[PDB]
Formats: structure tokens, sequence, C-alpha cells
């Protein structure tokens, strides 16, 4: 997240870090949002790499114990079916994990509230995307789970000649585009999270920035529009 | 993609 600040450890407990086993240790590669307590939503094109991965959840400083982590495997991944890492313009960019251990919920670690089914926010809604990823633009990850402030961009500016054009879908979420916020590299596959009627519910699946930076001004960072999905995500969870 |  560039141009973020520190999240409170307890604001966003639906956020995992997903990890990749990476020599003798585990490095943090995507975000994810705790559905179920044996399942986590995030991106297909986190697991296009046939890596060894781990969820942890109640996770606030990537480098140091906070005393609040539960560290479990994955067991099965679900990638939605028509997902082509060739084209992620396409669409279809999320995927279910299985976890090998039901997690125990607590202050640190909460199921992600989702919205209903179809529904669109209103140009200019208020959410926050929350990550580990790079700070700037070809940076480094971030220390402590940060947050920014990404308002939406409505389908029809954010699929305007000036912004995304064509590559934007009406199954995405746009947000931010100021120049100064946005996601980045390692934010892939977490939530967005928007104020709807007094509740954070998680709108957005992290999924792309512009080929030429993390926050460039009419370039927001564009989202899997999780309400797009909620009966695919239904059908994975009753079938596995 | 982003994604890390
Ligand atoms: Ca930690």
């Amino acid at each position: 997240v560039v141009g973020g600040t520190e999240a409170q450890r307890n604001s966003w407990p639906s956020q995992i870090s997903l990890q990749y086993r990476s020599g003798s240790s585990w490095a943090h590669t995507c975000g994810g949002t705790l559905i179920r307590q044996n399942w986590v939503m995030t991106a297909a094109h986190c697991v296009d790499r046939e890596l060894t991965f781990r969820v942890v959840v109640g996770e606030h400083n990537l480098n140091q114990n906070n005393g609040t982590e539960q560290y479990v495997g994955v067991q099965k991944i679900v990638v939605h079916p028509y997902w082509n890492t060739d084209d992620v313009a396409a669409g279809y960019d999320i995927a279910l994990l299985r976890l090998a251990q039901s997690v125990t919920l607590n202050s640190y670690v909460q199921l992600g509230v989702l919205p209903r089914a179809g529904t669109i926010l209103a140009n200019n809604s208020p959410c926050y995307i929350t990550g580990w990823g790079l700070t700037r633009t070809n940076g480094q990850l971030a220390q402590t789970l940060q947050q920014a402030y990404l308002p939406t961009v409505d389908y029809a500016i954010c699929s305007s000649s000036s912004y995304w054009g064509s590559t934007v879908k009406n199954s995405m979420v746009c947000a931010g585009g100021d120049g100064v916020r946005s996601g980045c590299q390692g934010d892939s596959g977490g939530p967005l999270h928007c104020l709807v009627n007094g509740q954070y519910a998680v709108h957005g699946v992290t999924s792309f920035v512009s080929r030429l930076g993390c926050n460039v001004t009419r370039k927001p960072t564009v989202f899997t529009r999780v309400s797009a999905y909620i009966s695919w995500i239904n059908n994975v969870i009753a079938s596995n | 993609p982003i994604d890390f």
C-alpha cells in the first residue's frame, strides 16, 4: 500500500497474509480475506505459481512475533474456472483456499463480511485497502499492516478513456487513482473494505495496478468485485 | 497484477 498509515492491530481482523515457502523460511506474497474458519478468499493470480502456501491469521508485523498469529497450511485451492493467467483484464481473479485446520476467532481473527450479491457502490464510496504490499512503486513490502483510504470510481468513469478504458469490466471495482495512495505488489488478493449502512464489508479482492506504477493518477487500483461472485463462493464452499 |  502506497501512501498508507499503519492499521490498528484489531481494525481488519479478516485480513490474512498468504505466504510461500522459500528456503527454510516463509515469504509474504499476497493478501486474503478469511471468510470461513477454514476458507480464505484471495486472487487467482496469487496462486498461479506452483508454490507451497500457508495462511497466517492474526498477523500484524511480518518481521516480528505479534503473539497473536495462527499459522495454517493450505489444503485445497479452487481457482475460478474462467481465470486466465494470460488475461488479468478479463476478470475472474478470485480463488478460494481451504485451510488444513479451522482457525480460532478472536479480536485479531474474524470472518470478513461480504456484500449481498449484485451490490454496486455509488461513485466516491468510502473504502480502505489494507495489506503488506510495497509502500512505493518498485519499493519494498511493509513490515506492519497498512491501510489507505481509496474512494470508489464507478464503472462509467473507470472505464472511460483517461482512466482504464476497456481494461476494466463491470465484474471489477475501481478505487483510488489520486496519484498518492494505492495498492501495490504484495497487496493482491487482500480486501477492499467499504462502509455501507454503518458496516464495513469486503467489496473487493485486490487484483491489479498500472504497469507504469502503483500510485498513478487516473489509474485507480482495480479489484475483483466480490458481489459478482457470491453464488460461485457459496457453490465452492458447499461442494468442498 | 499486484501480488508479491
Ligand atoms: Ca508477526
